[PDB]
RNA sequence: UCGCAAGGCUGAAACUUAAAGGAAUUGACGGAAGGGCACCACCAGGAGUGGAGCCUGCGGCUUAAUUUGACUCAACACGGGGAAACUCACCAGGUCCAGACACAAUAAGGAUUGACAGAUUGAGAGCUCUUUCUUGAUUUUGUGGGUGGUGGUGCAUGGCCGUUC
């Protein structure tokens, strides 16, 4: 995530960008 | 002033939602039976 | 998908309400706010919005806050939980669950009765669920219509299972420990039961409804008796039922002659013995 | 009272109510559908499921363990989780360790400290200092305000950009 949410589902450790699979169409 | 007949059976002409500790009374100047009421309600213990 | 675990938090506050509002949502679709008390004669503010906020999360009702035409609706559990509640009310279901079985608009839900012998709560939900203007109108009435069209040969001497209750989507079918024709391995009287497939549609033309739909899951050699194995027929062949007035019986009558010729020959390499029969007799001998 | 009649003329109370009534208006929902224009749909068929063995992924049995949930929000990603103990969110059994701040018992005859020698083991460890000796004033404990918010879930407040437009 980037600190403007409490994002707990679909979490990301990949590649340091912290943008979810559900956040390619949001973030 | 009049004697209390008895405890009262609630017949809904709305709304105060409990058995309202009310008193069936019948007077002594006339003897005509009226349902009555007490404020500061509760405390159903202290006269026959 | 499915939720089941949003029901057991209630009291009597919803039991007087339901079939008054179920016959009240039908008399008057989406119900506004101050009517749940007054369709059922429930009082105005003696445990009331406590009980409606109790009902609110449970998805059998929802707070549809529209503009002065509010909504209290008896989501999809307004049929589903409340027909479970209806079978608790119509004296058949006493708790929920020993249930295994999957369809689309017929789930087999294995239950035990008021008696103690088992039966099956089949549930109707088409479109999966898609429950809307006709989808609720179907599963209400296709639970009622197919409560009326599972006795068309039981009175007439032949084998159709019996329906019990039609609560809102639920159709209760004893329970049938079947053995379909893909599960079975061998048989003891083969050549009788091929010519009785010409002869079952002979029986179907007596009642005036010709049924066709025969795949490898159809004819259950069931368990009426467990020990001595007095089996029976469950014939899951129904929904290809056609009124014979329509102009498609040119290829329904010819199905009765030359279309069943594979299964007792191939499944049961053993080339068959018997004769057959047409349905030209059944045109007159109804 | 008037009439043969049906009725016509004159006309209440007991009780109950926070209303009954007049004209006037603004725009949700339609069980109104137009066109689009979309091949993530339809016709012509291709690939091919639909009958089965398994990687890959779950709802069900079984658990001390067979973990887990919402965003494009649901029938899906398994959350780079194909997997080795770690992964990996759980488990079968143990202890390194809690009293500071004040004063109160002993406080430097060992309170409690450590570069070490053993016993060390709980299911496999570092740790301890009763049995070399650094110790260095300092700190040991039955205690409570709570300084210790390395408990922040936060309540919004202040910009700032996922999100809603």
């Amino acid at each position: 995530q980037c600190r403007v949410c409490s994002s707990h589902t679909g979490l990301i450790r990949k590649y340091g960008l912290n943008i979810c699979r559900q956040c390619f169409r949001e973030k | 002033k009049g004697i209390v007949l008895e405890k009262l059976g609630i017949e809904s002409k709305q709304p105060n939602s409990a058995i309202r500790k009310c008193v069936r009374v019948q007077l002594i100047k006339n003897g005509k039976k009226v349902t009555a009421f007490v404020p500061n309600d509760g405390c159903l213990n202290f006269v026959d | 998908k499915l939720d089941t675990s949003h029901m057991r938090y209630l009291t009597t506050d919803d039991f007087r309400v339901l079939q008054a509002v179920e016959q009240g949502s039908r008399s008057h679709e989406v119900v506004p706010t101050p009517l749940i008390h007054q369709i059922s004669g429930m009082r105005s503010q003696s445990g009331t919005n406590r009980a409606i906020s109790d009902l609110a999360k449970l998805s059998l009702i929802s707070k549809m806050r529209n503009v002065k035409y509010d909504g209290y609706r008896l989501t999809y559990n307004g049929i589903d939980y409340l027909a479970l509640k209806t079978m608790l009310n119509r004296d058949t279901v006493y708790s929920v669950g020993n249930t295994i079985g999957v369809g689309k608009e017929s789930d087999i839900y294995k239950v035990s009765d008021k008696n103690g012998n088992p039966r099956v709560m089949k549930i109707h939900r088409l479109g999966r669920s898609n429950q809307g203007a006709n989808w609720m109108h179907l599963s209400r009435l296709a639970a009622n219509k197919e409560y009326q069209f599972m006795s068309m040969l039981y009175s007439k001497g032949f084998k159709v299972p019996e329906p019990f209750d039609n609560s809102r989507h639920i159709v209760v079918m004893e329970l049938i420990e079947g053995y379909p024709m893909r599960r079975l391995r061998k048989h003891k009287n083969i050549p009788k039961l091929y010519s009785d497939l010409m002869c079952f549609i002979v029986d179907l033309a007596n009642s005036g409804l010709i049924h066709c739909d025969f795949n490898e899951f159809n004819i259950m050699i069931k368990d009426k008796l467990e020990d001595e194995n007095d089996c029976g027929f469950v014939v899951i062949d129904f929904p290809q039922c056609i009124s014979i007035q329509h102009q498609d019986a040119d290829y329904y009558f010819q199905r009765d002659v030359d279309c069943i010729r594979r299964f007792f020959k191939k499944k049961l390499k053993y080339e068959p013995k018997p004769d057959s029969s047409m349905l030209d007799t059944e045109g007159f001998g109804d």
